[PDB]
């Protein structure tokens, strides 16, 4: 096979600016690639045939360009008919492989993420059991990283995560963080929280809850 | 259960039986080259210009060699001419000539436009004619339909050559070669 | 015969030998001879093609020196038509083998590409051989009647014949005999304007190796 | 009119065979060949196969050989593909695949085909998420409200039955021990809490147990 | 060489391919012109010892465009005269291929 390394694995950009995704493989193919556009909820759709020849239905912002072993597709004014999820792929060989996959996201400037502890839910208690969570609303970037943490002390396992899209009004994500344990482990510790990471502050998001006060 | 397979021989270019001209001075009926209705029929069977040149349409190209890469037609081209030179020939109309055009055909003598024919000149039975609208006992209603021609039902290779005449022979290749025959 | 079922594996490509159909031609003009050749063109692209054949097109064009004559393949491009390269003889494989086409200069009005035109062309199949790949429009269903077994793959049915020439005698040449212009077919009767002529033969009984 | 039609969900049991097909129409079938393909989710697409409808002469990937069964039939005008004892880590989506006549790239794909395996489906619960007592009174006030444990989509999750819901980021099903995990979290002014009282209503397209919690 | 014994097997059918015996013509005139072929038609009243075998009767039509010509396999239909359809190739397999009849 001929693997195919596609670079970057997103972009941040608005409406103008003039775009570049890297699309490099390990033989020269020769100039027999397609590259291709996919947006959520959806399927794909041709865009460029042999790296030079668009199909029909496209406007001219596509253009292709590169021979050998290389290759890269160029986009001026940018618009927002074209934000999606993309795909280079090479034709010759068994088996044909395809890109590595880059959403390209839309650019916004950086806000300060708006986050919110809790303390578990009385449900859970009888039947046995305590989800910790700590929601993450609002920020930017996309790239984030959390810490759980009980009694001072980190905890690593049974860390369970989710990300949202790309909203579509203002360009910004919502992160749902979740630590999930028993009723025995519950009632015995007393300091819970989650301290975050980001570029906004030096330091960490401080949001934290104690079973005694509330 | 026996059967052979014919095949043919050599093909040459003095065998042919076109790109000639063919003059006519005596038809082999009592036609003597009169077309009426203003149509003619010309018919033609070839069998030895009949090639088969195949096509290559490629899936994906590298240079080894598997045979599935490819996927191929097969087409076929035939192209024609025909040429015809004519000659105006009245019909002075008598009598006792209207009499002999109207047992061989009806759809002559009404496409010249100049009168109707009352197809018999009576006859002689009752012919039962009734008049009270059909309440009694049934018969054939039978409501005509000339349908305009006989041949609309079959498919042909339809030429026209409405605006294709001329009056000035030798600007074509069949008036110089018919006018040196003639030596007008 | 060609038994069932098949045999071979991956490609199966040979090396294979034959001749061509015997031509002989004679012009004479003053402007160039014409010819032609069947070469692709453009399709119509708003309508949903069930298959999307390679539409023909005809190409009036002029005659070079170097162009190579029909070989009883048929008078094509074979450049753009043939993508496997591998299917004509060696010579004809990215080229186009153009024929003449008297019955348009016979109906120039001027009549300054012929004063006299003379051909002898045979031909006859010798051999038979089948093509290989998959058919384009595969045969429909009800015109033969299926099996079992190892009649399972339908057999590919692209079939090709060989040219093979004939004999050649020296009671059927076509030169070192002369030929005086007493009509011109045309209107020009001889004349050559411009000071130029051109004669032009193709002649293949004389072609050793 | 050219169409390749496909059906958009499949829900099977690890370990078992299904059989995946696509309609075609609009063209001649037995004059393309035919692929299939596979993306993995969070990873890209991966090619597994070719195969002709005219004769049967079939292509597989050494990756997937043995795994799949390119097999088609003419009359109905379809292709199949037939994964044999399916595993987990092919949960993924399938297209198959049109090319043009002349075939360089897939101009028309179908729909798509996400697969999921697991033992049996489960109805979810939903549990009432309130504040703390802490992070005073600033203009915002967040709320929680949290679904778990259920098998298989679709869900459905709505603030006040959709009066006052206007903000709200729901978030996507995480599936974790083939149980899906949702949660939902409304931005909302400080003053109607705890005057409105907002609710969190679950409706599923399933066994379809309708739960209502106070907020 | 055909020796003995036959081969046994359910079908040995195979690909062949054959060519055809060359002709040329032309027929002109004023009505177009007809044509005729053999053709499976009516049998007569109950016969005792008689075995099955379809009548072959004369028909008259008009020259259609794009029929085919004889070739050496007979003036015939073959449409509704070969069960096995797999006698002759493609081009004549269901169609009627008529010839002109300069007599009439």
């Amino acid at each position: 096979d001929i693997q195919m390394t596609q670079s970057p694995a997103s972009l941040s950009v608005s409406v103008g600016e003039t775009v570049t995704i890297t699309c490099r493989a390990s033989e020269n193919i020769y100039s027999n690639l397609i590259w291709y556009q996919q947006k959520q909820g959806k399927s794909p759709q041709l865009l460029v045939y042999a790296a030079t020849n668009l199909a029909d239905g496209v406007p001219s912002r596509f253009s292709g360009s590169g021979s050998g072993t290389q290759y890269s597709l160029k986009i001026n004014s940018l618009q927002s008919e074209d934000f999606g999820s993309y795909y280079c792929q090479h034709f010759w060989g068994t088996p044909l492989t395809f890109g590595a996959g880059t959403k390209l996201e839309i650019k916004r400037a950086d806000a300060a993420p708006t986050v919110s502890i809790f303390p578990p839910s009385s449900e859970q208690l009888t039947s046995g059991g305590a989800s910790v969570v700590c929601f993450l609303n609002n920020f930017y970037p996309k790239d984030i990283n959390v810490k759980w943490k009980i009694d001072g002390s980190e905890r690593q396992n049974g860390v369970l995560n989710s990300w949202t899209d790309q909203d579509s009004k203002d360009s910004t994500y919502s992160m749902s963080s979740t630590l999930t344990l028993t009723k025995d482990e519950y009632e015995r510790h007393n300091s819970y929280t989650c301290e975050a990471t980001h570029k906004t502050s030096t330091s960490p998001i401080v949001k934290s809850f104690n079973r005694n006060e509330c | 259960a026996f059967f052979p397979t014919p095949s043919g021989s050599i093909v040459t270019s003095e065998s042919q039986l076109f790109n000639k001209p063919y003059w006519l001075q005596r038809a082999q009926g009592h036609n003597n080259g009169i077309c009426w209705g203003n149509q003619l029929f010309v018919t033609v069977v070839d069998t030895t210009r009949s090639t088969n040149m195949t096509l290559c349409t490629e899936v994906t190209k590298e240079g080894t060699y598997k045979n599935d890469n490819f996927k191929e037609y097969v087409r076929h081209v035939e192209e024609y001419d025909l040429q015809f030179v004519f000659q105006l020939c009245k019909i002075t109309l008598t009598a006792e000539i209207m009499t002999y055009i109207h047992t061989m055909d009806s759809n002559i003598l009404e496409d010249w436009q100049f009168g109707l024919t009352p197809p018999p000149s009576a006859s002689l039975q009752d012919t039962y004619r009734f008049v009270t609208s059909q309440a009694i006992t049934c018969q054939k209603t039978a409501p005509p339909k000339e349908k305009e021609d006989p041949l609309n039902k079959y498919t042909f290779w339809e030429v026209n050559l409405k605006e294709k005449f001329s009056a000035d022979l030798d600007q074509f290749p069949l008036g110089r070669k018919f006018l040196l025959q003639s030596g007008l | 015969s060609n038994r069932y079922p098949a045999q071979p594996g991956s490609d199966n490509r040979e090396c294979l030998s034959m001749d061509y159909k015997q031509t002989q031609l004679c012009l004479i003009g003053c402007k160039p001879p014409t010819g032609e050749h069947w070469g692709k063109g453009v399709a119509c692209n708003n309508n949903a093609a069930a298959t999307d054949c390679p539409p023909l097109e005809l190409f009036n064009s002029i005659i070079e020196d170097g162009d190579m004559v029909d070989t009883g393949f048929g008078c094509m491009d074979f450049g753009t038509l043939q993508a496997n390269k591998s299917d004509v003889p060696i010579d004809i494989c990215n080229s186009t083998c153009k024929y003449p086409d008297y019955l348009k200069m016979a109906s120039e009005p001027y009549g300054d590409s012929l004063f006299f035109f003379l051909r002898r062309e045979q031909m006859f199949v010798r051999h038979f051989f089948n093509r290989a790949g998959k058919l384009g429009e595969a045969v429909p269903d009800d015109l033969y009647i299926k099996g079992s077994g190892n009649t399972a793959v339908i057999q590919s049915s692209a079939f090709f014949p060989t040219p093979s020439g004939s004999i050649v005698t020296s009671e059927s040449q076509l030169f070192n005999k002369p030929y005086w212009l007493q009509r011109a077919q045309g209107h020009n009767n001889g004349i050559c304007w411009g000071n130029q002529l051109f004669v032009t033969v193709v002649d293949t009984t004389r072609s050793t190796n | 009119q050219v169409q390749l039609l496909q059906s958009g969900a499949e829900l099977v049991r690890p370990g078992s065979s299904v059989k995946i097909s696509c309609k075609a129409s609009g063209y001649v079938f037995t004059s393309y060949w035919m692929h299939w393909v596979k993306q993995r989710p969070g990873q890209g697409l991966e090619w597994i196969g070719q195969i002709y409808p005219g004769d049967g002469g079939t292509h597989y990937n050494g990756n997937f050989r043995d795994k799949a069964t390119l097999t088609a039939d003419k009359s109905s005008s379809t292709a199949y593909m037939h994964l044999s004892s399916l595993t987990s880590e092919d949960s993924a989506v399938y297209f198959c695949a049109r090319k043009i006549y002349d075939g360089y790239g897939f101009s028309y794909w179908g729909q798509g085909t996400l697969v999921t395996v697991s033992a049996k489906t489960t109805p979810p619960s939903v549990y009432p998420l309130a504040p703390g007592s802490a992070a005073q009174t600033n203009s915002m006030v967040t709320l929680g409200c949290l679904v778990k444990g259920y098998f298989p989509e679709p869900v459905t999750v709505t603030w006040n039955s959709g009066s006052l819901s206007s903000g709200v980021h729901t978030f996507p099903a995480v599936l974790q021990s083939d149980l899906y995990t949702l949660s939902s979290s409304v931005t909302v002014p400080s003053s109607p809490r705890p005057s409105e009282t907002v609710t969190c209503n679950v409706a599923h397209p399933a066994s379809s147990t309708k739960v209502d919690k106070k907020i």
